[PDB]
């Protein structure tokens, strides 16, 4: 049994935290250098996001095993900022050794780290005023998602993507007390056409089936027949036996089923909802027969695809051919067909003005590799806007608010002068590691970088004037337009001091040979 | 010697004399570019013409001695 | 369970490039030597490889940073042609230079920007040297003859290069507005001469006329269909079951001869002797089709109707359910020509337009395979001459034109980035180093001398390393497209900067 | 064969092993005390506070390791608080007798020195103890607010404690005659009344399935009939899998319908047996979900099992794993059904229960990790107030009595000994280690903190201890830090007992030869 007491604990707490904070600080900002991953299947993966990699990296230490759930809380709530919570909390951690090497007890600083987190959150209430009206604040989010798109997945900013993405959120926020749920929206991506192609779907999409162009390709009234019952013969993936008595019996059988095709028409059409969609599929033989018989039908529909159209319409599904009513049919706002991609086929877009229970941004790609990289830029852009739609609290982060609270917490070590002053000092110098790290991965000297806006804090307090990372030489945050949500930065304060609190929680560092084994 | 980014300050000064900005070089007290033709840092003509003479000379002489023989 | 630190991951990125860049730099340029692939992991074989795709794909890279380089060089070779070779060296040449920056401890983001703006600096200097030689028709004729001499070179050909030259130049000029990339077809077969490549007047299907069938069909009316057979034809609503012992295994193999007779009854009602099908026949069905009077023409494809669609004026169609859904075919004469060692039927008639058929002759499979990609490289590039008649000086003469101007822009424009912009331009001049030893010339006397020389006057003067001397790139005809040199820069510049942004390889 | 070793070198091996095992559970227990993290087996990483939780989880590599488990289990079963403190004090006895027995000074009067000093301790605790429910109110519920608000001010909060304490008091008074943790359990969302919690006197459901239709179903009743099921409901019922079949035309439309008739017949077996709201642990099918919309009934699958255990005790019902019920005393029922989406998560509120014994808190903090400590802030006030009711005989907490008892029993070490001052002095030495550790897990100098207390213990008063929220010396009675008297008395009789086990036994015999 080996026990690693105190410092010997913290040396194990250094080395994994030293490793994970150093790999994040090469990845802050649009100058962030990308993270490469070989999978456990031996598969090349290149991201720049920590919450991807911390989920993908096989964690092998108590510090490292923590970071999966710690970065789970940030990305699910805030999105971007996976790197900054790791860089900050490790920088308190390595400084806490220096305090423990100074002889300062690890408990009294962990007491003071929480109070140092309080005065920083106190400062963010003064920083970066929190009133941004609904029509106007789309445009800085149009600028913010320009930053996420225009430097990482696509060099020159798909304009149609960042403007649709701010519009999908107002579709759900108004129905949901100025808040969006992330299961009422979905970032839907299907390659096949052009990478410039990007659409907003108020419901879901299914690939519309037509078997012949000689048979009429229809689209009609805003009501969908969400069916599982057969409007066309279905296929539950098996086989009967085929037997007919005569060939002329099969000649009459084609005339018999043609009346049976019209009976499936005259039952559905008298209830409404002329766009028929059935779950189990069929070949194209009786498909274009029903197209000739003047109602379109969609075949080979996925299993859960009938559910997502049901909640998007808000109505139910028709279970059986004998149970027939309109409440079990779809309640749609618009059913129109738009071509899937540019070259292959068409969809049937079922929009609703009734229920925003599945509002899906629908993008296309000319490359399979780029789209999940595009969606990952879109995953975090749809999470930061959830912060704004509740409260319009914003922050000018990226180097302005980092040096600003580092003034304040270091001042609060002097205003509140007691034992936690080195804990506040370990908090304040660690705040300077972040805009260093935005210039460290950049080509700029980060040592010069911390100097400039520090003089600006002598010039002006509560800065909308922090560093750039586009190397334009124009260091702002309101004319460089690097602006984030105040809720998101405040969440990063809570998460970083959580981890240092978490590794301090028992005094037990003994093992039976098995505490990490 | 001033303790700065040598790769920055040279490539900054290389950009100067490329078009021919010769009247200004780097004042090393801040390492910033500053005035010349008298600054305190504008050096003597007689020094460098001797330094350029000898340094190019003996380094080639070192290239001449490949047949070194040690008998001590 | 393995998180590899940046200091090895950066080093892996460089040794991943150097270990593959040296493989093909023998084969680059006019290639005074080659690369000889040695097969021992799969079989006991020996391959002479000037094709980089044979070098990259058949030797699977186990450096994950090198895996990025193989993939981005692959798509460049697919669209433009000669892309695995040129992109991979120039990326590897950049990464040798970037180590000295890390040896000087340069910011890696500076290296990302430093090659990037210098790539913009190079393409403008590459655009300034881009000049039209396909302007007039006699110029456009002699434009493509010299370029096809260059693109078919840097590969292994015996006498093939001049005859694949003058054949394809005739194919491009006849269309006058687009290249022929739509319905010309590369047919490779066993021939007796290592020099022959002739254009077809009509199109050919693989049909060795055998048992009793006639050799020439006249006044053709072709029934085009997709329904066929190989050896199997069961009844529509019936079947035959013959297994209850071990003696039925011989009798169930004897029943396949009687299955062949039912499909012949279907074609016999048509009265159309010109029936093509996608499926093949053997000696055993062929005695049954020609005896009925309706000839089965096998090994058909979409390519034959598509070639018939453009010149004659028809359409290509499929899904034979009713005969009015497939567009039928009409020909004047159906004759069997004997090309090389192989007998093929040939639907001869109207030709010479948007659609041709190129037949290749060679008894060696290795000679036929290298002649395919070498012809595959040029037909896109000769179509790029239709897109942009701007040619540029091949053989590295255009390489020094870019290294001349980027180096000047490496001095003036940056203030810190000059060390990263110069590593671009120094790696540009590493491209004449890997070819000067191939011709035997001193690489140090090559790369600086001619770069200042042709840039200050007579840009036509360039690298004639088929002599080891300096020659004229428009008088000796050593020039290529502006488009092919433009595309290989961006793929080489990006893939190096992609794995340069890699500063954490993690192996789960 | 059989493993065996006798005597002092085995006994020194016995006393040394148990102290090392006790090094975890020595250093625990509180807000400035400690909170766990281990990894066992597959890599299942858990977080605790009770050692008796994780002593069942951690392996036993000694008989001394086996000695600590049941003694910790005995403290956890009664109180649930202070589970590690008995395992603290037992090995702390062995440390100062360790130089004695390594000299060869080993009486078996050591064990009767434990029991004699125990009787002087447990009598002194009881005679200094004060009944607070009788003497210090007649209603004693505002009394319990000041104890619970102190228990809320300890862990995390300092401003929410006034809003939360009456919800703690009104929940415990319903849970009296009970000590369940699944009947005081706290549920968590962010998006309701933020930094406010609520107390429901019935049964609340955290994880209830939706997104297959919840506005197509009546989400409220005023006489619910609760089907506490555990049966998976499918998207569609099945047919066979051998000789199952499609295409021809005659038996074609029927077998597609025959997959669907069998499912709703089983769903009707829930309906006419008596059900208006149906719950299932296993997931309810999405097409089956809209069939409860056909009969206009509420349904939710994917339910945790601990939620169904709340319903069977307050409604008098039971859980089922069937498709047909035969009585309404196995079924559940209430008088108000109400579904309320607080924080974006679907809660089923059961008010108007026939017993309404279960209490549930729907907690909203300021964050998620904030709400994790806020739940354990509330959980401390639940543990101490239920313990304060069951024993009115209450002294101060924080080891304030022990430092007095340390000096009290060294006076007997002055008084009694023939040799016994070595034992009772070591007995009294181990007593002050608990508030020492409570200063040491709080990190600050106990030698500064504890030594100041004994000076005010010298004048008069035993309630002098540590207010750990500031780490200052404090009268824990007037600092409201309490714990009942029998808790220590149960702790002392178990800590001396396992200490008596170690001294009596010098040999461990392993008969199957490990």
């Amino acid at each position: 049994k080996s026990r690693l007491m105190g410092l010997e604990a913290l040396k194990s707490h250094i080395m994994a935290a030293k490793a994970v904070a150093n790999t994040m600080r090469t990845s802050l900002g649009p100058n962030g250098l990308d993270k490469m991953m070989v999978d456990k299947d031996g598969d090349v993966t290149v991201t720049n996001d920590g919450a991807t990699i911390l989920s993908m990296m096989d964690v092998d230490h108590q510090i490292a095993k923590l970071m999966v759930e710690l970065s789970k809380s940030q990305d699910d709530e805030i999105g971007d900022g996976t790197t900054g919570v790791v860089v900050l909390a490790g920088a308190l951690l390595e400084e806490a050794e220096q305090l423990l090497d100074r002889g300062i007890h690890p408990i009294r600083i962990a007491d003071g780290y929480e109070q140092a987190a309080r005065v920083a959150i106190e400062h963010l209430d003064k920083i970066s005023d929190s009133v941004l009206v609904d029509i106007k604040d789309t445009e800085p989010l149009i600028q913010t998602a320009k930053t996420t798109l225009g430097s990482k997945v696509v060099n020159s900013c798909h304009r149609q993507m960042a403007e649709i993405a701010v519009n999908a959120v107002l579709t759900v926020a108004d129905m949901e007390r100025r808040d969006v749920d992330f299961e009422l929206i979905k970032v839907e991506g299907k390659v096949g056409g052009r990478l410039e192609d990007t659409k907003l779907i108020k419901g879901v999409i299914v690939d519309k089936d037509f078997s012949h162009p000689q048979m009429p390709k229809k689209v009609e009234d805003a009501k969908i027949a969400i069916l599982t019952c057969p409007f066309e013969p279905p296929k539950p993936k098996t086989k009967h036996k085929l037997d007919v008595t005569s060939v002329e019996d099969y000649k009459a059988l084609q005339k018999y089923e043609k009346e049976k095709f019209e009976e499936m028409i005259q039952q559905i059409k008298e209830t409404g909802a002329n766009l028929a969609i059935c779950q189990w599929g069929f070949d194209d033989e009786a498909n274009h027969l029903l197209l000739q018989n003047n109602l379109p039908a969609v075949r080979w529909v996925g299993g859960p695809e009938i559910e997502l159209i049901a909640i998007a319409t808000g109505g139910r599904i028709v279970p059986r051919f004998s149970e027939l009513t309109a409440e079990k049919l779809g309640f749609a706002g618009l059913v129109q067909e738009i071509s899937f991609g540019t070259t292959k086929d068409k969809m049937l877009v079922i929009e609703q003005c009734k229920n925003s229970r599945a509002v899906t941004i629908f993008i296309r790609g000319g490359n399979k590799m780029i789209i999940e990289e595009a969606k990952r830029s879109l995953h975090d852009a749809l999470c930061v806007i959830r912060n704004l739609i509740r409260d319009n609290r914003v922050v000018y982060g990226g180097g302005a608010a980092e040096i600003s609270c580092a003034l304040a917490v270091s001042q609060e070590a002097d205003k509140c002068p007691t034992l936690e002053q080195y804990a506040m000092r370990a908090f304040a110098d660690a705040l300077e590691v972040i805009p260093m790290a935005l210039s460290e991965n950049s080509g700029m000297n980060p040592i010069q970088t911390m100097t400039e806006v520090r003089a600006r804090q002598v010039k002006e307090m509560n800065p909308a004037l922090g560093i750039d990372c586009l190397h334009k030489g124009t260091n702002d945050m309101k004319q460089q337009h690097v602006i984030e949500t105040l809720i998101g930065k405040k969440q990063q304060i809570s998460l970083a001091t959580q981890m240092v609190r978490m590794i301090l929680k028992i005094d037990d560092i003994r093992k039976p040979g098995e505490s990490e084994e | 010697n001033a303790g700065y980014d040598s790769a920055d300050l040279v490539a900054q000064l290389r950009a100067a004399h490329s078009e021919g900005n010769t009247t200004a070089g780097l004042d090393m007290r801040e390492g910033t570019i500053g005035d010349m033709a008298i600054l305190g840092i504008t050096e003597s003509f007689q020094v460098k013409r001797q330094v350029l003479l000898s340094a190019a000379e003996a380094a080639e002489v070192i290239l001449r001695v490949d047949n070194i023989i040690k008998a001590a | 369970a393995d998180e590899e630190r940046a200091e090895t991951a950066r080093l892996t990125s460089f040794i991943g490039a150097i270990a593959i860049g040296d493989l093909v730099k023998s084969t680059l340029g006019p290639k005074g030597m080659d690369k000889i692939l040695l097969s021992s992991g799969r079989d006991a074989s020996l391959m002479v490889t000037n094709d980089g795709a044979t070098i990259l794909k058949n030797i699977g890279v186990d450096n994950p940073a090198a895996k990025v380089l193989v993939d981005m060089s692959r798509v460049q070779d697919d669209e433009v042609g000669d892309g695995t070779t040129s992109v991979t060296v120039l990326a590897a040449e950049l990464l040798r230079e970037a180590e000295s920056l890390i040896a000087k401890k340069i910011h890696p983001q500076t290296i990302i920007a430093g090659w990037r703006e210098a790539t913009k600096a190079a393409r403008e200097a590459l655009l300034s040297s881009a000049v039209d030689h396909g302007s007039d028709e006699v110029k456009f004729r002699q434009d493509l003859m010299n370029i096809a001499g260059t693109t078919l070179s840097s590969k292994l050909l015996t006498h093939h290069k001049d005859h694949f030259t003058k054949l394809a130049v005739e194919a491009v000029l006849r269309l006058k507005g687009s290249g022929n990339l739509e319905a010309i077809h590369i047919i490779k077969k066993l021939g007796g001469s290592l020099a022959d490549s002739y254009l077809d007047e009509g199109f050919l299907l693989d049909k060795k006329i055998g048992v009793n069938q006639p050799k020439r069909i006249e006044n053709a009316k072709i029934l085009i269909a997709n329904t066929g057979m190989d050896t199997d034809k069961i009844k529509i609503f019936g079947s035959r079951v013959r297994v209850d012992s071990t003696a039925k295994v011989a009798e169930i193999e004897h029943a396949e001869k009687e299955k062949m007779k039912e499909k012949v009854e279907r074609i016999l009602k048509h009265g159309i002797n010109c029936f093509i099908n996608r499926q093949l026949i053997y000696n055993y069905p062929e005695q049954l089709f020609g005896a009925a009077g309706v000839m089965a023409i096998e090994h058909a494809d979409f390519a034959g109707v598509e070639r018939l669609a453009l010149v004659t004026g028809g359409e290509i169609a499929s899904t034979f359910d009713h005969p009015e859904l497939v567009k039928l075919g009409s020909c004047k004469l159906i004759e069997e020509v004997m090309i090389g060692e192989d007998k093929l039927i040939h639907f001869s008639g109207v030709a010479l337009g948007e659609a041709c058929t190129i037949v290749l002759r060679g008894a060696t499979q290795q000679i036929l395979d290298e002649a395919e990609r070498s012809l595959h490289d040029a037909l896109c590039v000769l179509a790029q001459t239709v897109k942009d008649s701007r040619t540029v000086y091949g053989g590295g003469c255009s390489e020094m034109l870019m290294a001349h101007a980027v180096t000047q822009l490496a001095n003036r424009t940056p203030g810190k980035e000059a060390v990263a912009m110069e590593s671009y331009a120094k790696a540009l001049r590493m491209l004449p180093t890997i070819i000067a030893d191939n011709a035997g010339y001193d690489s140090a006397d090559l790369v600086a001398q001619l770069r200042a020389a042709h840039s200050e006057g007579n840009t036509t003067a360039g690298l004639d390393m088929r002599e080891g001397t300096i020659g004229d790139m428009a008088i000796l005809g050593i020039t290529e497209s502006f488009q092919v040199k433009r595309q290989v820069l961006l793929s080489a510049a990006e893939a190096a900067e992609v794995i340069l942004r890699v500063d954490n390889i993690i192996k789960a | 064969g059989t493993d065996s070793s006798q005597g002092i070198p085995q006994l020194v091996s016995n006393i040394s092993a148990c102290q090392v095992i006790a090094e975890a559970v020595r250093t625990t227990l509180g807000p400035r005390g400690m909170d766990k993290l281990i990894v066992d087996g597959r890599g299942k990483a858990t977080i605790s506070n009770d050692g008796a939780t994780i002593l069942k989880l951690l392996d036993v590599v000694h008989p001394a390791a086996k000695t600590l488990v049941d003694i910790a289990k005995s403290q956890d079963a009664e109180v649930g608080d202070g589970t590690t403190s008995v395992t603290l004090l037992a090995a702390e006895f062995l440390k100062q007798v360790k130089p004695y027995v390594e000299e060869g000074l080993h009486p078996q009067i050591i064990i009767r020195a434990f029991r004699t000093a125990t009787q002087l301790a447990v009598n002194k605790i009881k005679e200094i103890a004060v009944t607070v429910k009788k003497a210090d109110k007649v209603e004693q519920r505002k009394l319990l607010e000041k104890c619970a608000m102190t228990a809320l001010s300890s862990k995390l909060i300092s401003q929410q404690k006034a809003f939360f304490a009456k919800m703690v008091v009104d929940a415990v008074m319903m849970l009296d005659d009970l000590l369940q943790l699944k009947m005081i359990g706290i549920k968590k969302v962010q998006g309701g009344a933020l930094e406010d919690s609520q107390l429901v006197a019935g049964v609340a459901f955290k994880k209830t399935f939706s997104y297959a239709g919840f506005e197509m179903q009546p989400k409220k009743y005023h006489n619910p009939k609760i089907a506490l099921l555990n049966v998976e409901l499918e998207l569609k019922a099945e047919k066979d899998n051998a000789e199952i079949r499609v295409h021809t035309v005659e038996d074609y439309q029927a077998i597609v319908d025959a997959e669907w008739n069998i499912l709703y017949d089983k769903l009707e077996k829930i309906h006419h047996s008596g059900a208006k709201v149906v719950l299932s642990k296993l997931p309810i099918g999405d097409v089956a979900t809209q069939y409860f919309a056909d009969r206009d009934m509420f349904c939710a699958g994917r339910v945790p099992e601990e939620d169904l255990k709340r319903t069977m005790m307050a409604c008098g019902g039971s859980i089922q794993t069937s498709v047909n019920a035969l009585s309404a005393d196995v079924l559940g029922r209430c008088q108000v059904f109400e579904e309320t989406q607080i924080g974006g998560e679907r809660y089923n509120f059961f008010t108007g229960c026939p017993k309404a014994k279960t209490c549930t808190f729907i907690l909203r903090g300021g964050a998620e990790q904030f709400m994790e400590e806020t739940e354990r802030s509330l959980h401390d006030a639940i543990m101490i107030v239920r313990r304060a009711i069951k024993n009115d005989s209450v002294v101060a907490g924080g080891g304030a009595i022990e430092m007095e008892l340390s000096k009290y029993l060294r006076d007997y070490s002055r008084t009694i000994p023939g040799k016994q001052q070595l034992l009772i002095g070591a007995y009294a030495k181990a007593l002050e280690i608990i508030p020492r550790q409570l200063c040491d897990n709080a990190g600050f100098d106990a030698t500064n903190i504890l030594n100041k207390l004994r000076a005010r213990h010298a004048q008069g008063g035993t309630w002098y201890g540590v207010d750990i929220n500031n780490e200052d010396i404090a009268d824990n009675f007037e600092a409201f830090v309490w714990e009942p008297a029998m808790v220590r008395i149960n702790a002392l009789t178990a800590a001396s007992e396992a200490a008596c086990l170690i001294v009596s036994v010098d040999e461990t015999i392993k008969n199957p030869r490990s």
